[PDB]
């Protein structure tokens, strides 16, 4: 190990210093491959703006530019997106005025221009994502704007709005209010759309609690006529067509939330009563309408907040999250496959198991996520995972049977959380830079500091460089996002009097050349046992990767395509789901009739459409590409009869 | 220090 080495001379000319204000930073950046982020200090009554445009080596001040008016970072630096190029910041203006000022630029923020607004906003304002030009903004007094200018000149589209948010191509989706305001009007609102700026308006939807969007779907939760109790109802075409999911209502204590979507699918928590700190994961399928309870107990807040429900972007399929045991006791759980089966996480093989664990030789590695970080742990990040760094996954653990309340160390994944080690002791701050070529690292500690770690194997040998003589109280890394670059800014301030700093690091001379065809090996994801026939067939397909070398050190590149191939594997009965009414008995058997379809799943087969409640029992699972195979021979059923033959019905 | 970026919807 750590054969790396005249390391000195490369890193030092390339570590570039820039010094701040005495002792609220706010950062952001602007637009992929520029190089151009912004900082806003407030003092609190002062502000001060500064800009680079070589990914924070140097910065220059602009207050000037913003008449050196002072910013409410509560709205923070809105940012367009795409390379828009767009920011706007909203000015604090003197009580009492008509409405309120913002600075706005549409260049990378090198001319911002001022703008005086016909109202005074309570929200940031939304950018469309279609176009760039395109705001709008919800008032102090509930009402609805519309700039088409960047927003230059504003119009008024509706008076009385709880909450507004954007859609494809143009479409605002909003909700409204009558006789009172929103918190007593709470379960009568009405759900409103515009296909055209407000020119055109429709009521989709009536007693509407809340509504929301995932990926493909509408989804909007709607109050039962002579009840307290609400129901989550799906559209998947903006609104003009509804189907009620089969999921359970809950009242007004519980809610809904939409852990995760895409195109194919969506996970669904749904609260369990009785003010319990967790509930249910249900997972759709393509309609978004037909549910499956895929995990028991998953832990989640009160009011909503925090959950430790995580997809693991660097393998597909991948899923980490907790859950509370009847013990009151709390394990991770992974599931690599869209949430169809779920286990514990590997033991690593460097690692003995905590005080947690019976068994002092066998136990499992639990995670520490945003739970951990609530509960006041000792744990500076969340799990981390890029999608362009194929296999790679770092967070803060504990190995035993529950997540421990001693100091974690850092654990790292290479192959989407199958296996795993320990990293680096005790906990640190980390980032990806250029896809996988180089892991850096920042230790948290309660004293100052003057050290960064890197590893160009992937977290399996760490190198030690000083990169400043008077140290520093460290705060935050900073990189570009896409984890493309290798430009990693560390910022901190000096010792107590004290001012803020930021130490960045290129790292162009250490991968001093770029990568070959030699450098990258052929690995196959997901793979369980290569003797079987099917081995990583995961919702019906493989995928073998090009993945760098641990050993080579190179740079992959700004334009580093991720190599893949698929192989579409043969359909099993494994890659269908069961339709509405029907289960496994049997682990690992054929989808069967339940015979008495009870709560939720008797108000679906009542309250419903024939469309979904008419099947074989059998549906492919969402992004389940196989090809061949299996075919559901079975004949159809039409539901709704064996429910309502039950019901003496009216003539 | 504050450095902004998906929330989850709650419904
Ligand atoms: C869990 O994380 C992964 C990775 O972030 C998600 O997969 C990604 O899903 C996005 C959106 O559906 C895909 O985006 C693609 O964008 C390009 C460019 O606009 C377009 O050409 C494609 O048609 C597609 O829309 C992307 O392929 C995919 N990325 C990877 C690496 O698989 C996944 O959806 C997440 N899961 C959930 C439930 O949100
Ligand atoms: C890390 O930060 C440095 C700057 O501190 C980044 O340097 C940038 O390097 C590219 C060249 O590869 C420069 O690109 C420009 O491209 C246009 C169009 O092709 C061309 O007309 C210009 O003459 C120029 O070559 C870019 O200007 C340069 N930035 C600066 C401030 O000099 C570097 O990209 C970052 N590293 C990584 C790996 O992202
Ligand atoms: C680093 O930069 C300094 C200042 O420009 C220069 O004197 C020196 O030659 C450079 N190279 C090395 C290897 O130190
Ligand atoms: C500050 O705003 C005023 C508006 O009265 C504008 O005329 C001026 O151009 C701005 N300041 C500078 C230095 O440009």
């Amino acid at each position: 190990c750590g054969r790396v080495r005249d390391f000195v001379a490369k890193l030092a000319n390339n570590t570039h210093q820039h010094v701040f204000d005495d002792l609220s930073v706010s950062l952001s950046w602007v637009g992929d491959s520029t190089g151009v982020i912004l900082v806003l200090t407030t003092f609190h009554g002062q502000s001060k703006l500064y800009r680079s445009e070589d990914y924070g080596k140097n910065f220059k001040d602009i207050t000037d530019l913003i008449n050196n008016t002072f910013i409410r970072t509560e709205f923070g630096m809105a940012i367009g997106p795409e390379n828009s190029g767009k920011v706007v910041l909203t000015a604090e203006v003197s009580g009492g005025s008509r409405g309120g000022r913002i600075f706005r630029s549409s260049d990378f923020a090198k001319n911002f221009v001022q703008t005086d607004l016909p109202f005074h906003p309570l929200t940031q304002m939304m950018y469309s994502p279609q176009n760039s030009d395109y705001l709008l903004a919800l008032s102090t007094e509930n009402g609805l704007w519309v700039s088409k200018n960047f927003g230059g000149k504003w119009e008024e589209i509706h008076k009385a709005v709880c909450l507004a948010k954007w859609g494809s191509d143009n479409t605002i989706f909003f909700t409204t209010y009558a006789n009172g305001s929103c918190k007593a009007d709470l379960g009568a609102l009405e759900l409103w759309r515009t296909s055209d700026l407000g020119k055109s308006f429709k009521t989709i939807g009536v007693k509407i609690y809340s509504f929301g969007l995932g990926g493909r779907f509408l989804f909007a939760s709607v109050m039962a006529d002579k009840d307290t109790t609400r129901r989550i109802h799906v559209s998947t075409d903006q609104g003009d067509t509804w189907s009620m999911a089969q999921l359970p209502s809950v009242g007004q204590e519980q809610f809904y939330s939409i852990l995760a979507a895409n195109d194919d699918m969506v996970f669904m928590h749904v609260d369990e009563p009785g003010d319990t700190g967790f509930g249910t994961i249900f997972t759709s399928d393509d309609r978004g309408i037909v549910y499956s309870k895929s995990l028991d107990r998953h832990l989640y807040t009160t009011t909503g907040g925090e959950t430790d429900f995580t997809n693991v972007t660097s393998l597909r399929g991948v899923y980490i999250t907790s859950v509370l045991s009847e013990d009151n006791s709390i394990q991770t759980m992974i599931t690599f496959d869209q949430g169809g089966r779920w286990t514990h996480l590997r033991k690593p093989e460097n690692s003995e198991c905590d005080a947690t664990a019976k068994n002092k030789n066998e136990c499992s590695l639990h995670i520490h996520a945003s739970y951990s970080i609530s509960q006041k742990l000792n744990v500076p990040m969340a799990p981390l995972s890029e999608p362009n760094a194929v296999g790679i996954v770092i967070a803060h653990g504990s190995v035993g049977d529950a997540i421990s309340v001693m100091v974690p160390d850092v654990y790292i994944s290479d192959d989407g959380g199958y296996s795993w080690t320990k990293m680096l002791e005790g906990p640190h701050y980390y980032t990806i830079l250029d896809s996988g070529g180089i892991i850096v690292a920042i230790e948290h500690s309660s004293r100052p500091i003057n050290v960064i770690k890197f590893s160009t194997d992937e977290g399996q040998c760490w190198q030690t460089y000083t990169f400043t003589r008077d140290p520093i109280y460290f705060t935050g890394l900073a990189s570009e996002p896409g984890a493309r670059s290798m430009n990693i800014s560390i910022w901190g301030f000096t010792e107590s009097t004290s001012q803020w700093v930021s130490y960045t690091i290129d790292f162009k001379d250490i991968l001093e050349r770029n990568c070959e065809e030699k450098d990258y090996t052929i690995w196959l994801a997901h793979s369980t046992d290569p003797e079987d026939y099917e081995d990583g067939c995961i919702l019906g397909y493989k995928e073998q990767f090009l993945r760098l070398r641990k050993s080579s050190v190179c740079q992959n590149g700004r334009d580093y395509v991720v190599t893949k191939q698929p192989s579409i594997c043969l359909c099993s009965l494994e890659d269908f789901l069961c339709d509405f009414g029907y289960y496994r008995p049997e682990n690992d058997s054929k989808c069967v009739e339940q015979p008495e379809l009870k709560g939720h799943d008797l108000e679906f087969c009542l309250y419903g459409r024939e469309e979904h409640l008419t099947t074989n029992g059998y549906r492919k699972i969402p992004g389940d590409k196989c090809q061949g195979g299996v075919n559901p021979v079975r004949e159809v059923k039409d539901l709704k009869k064996k429910c309502t033959s039950n019901f003496l019905s009216p003539e | 220090w504050d450095a902004p970026l998906a929330l989850r919807p709650i419904l």
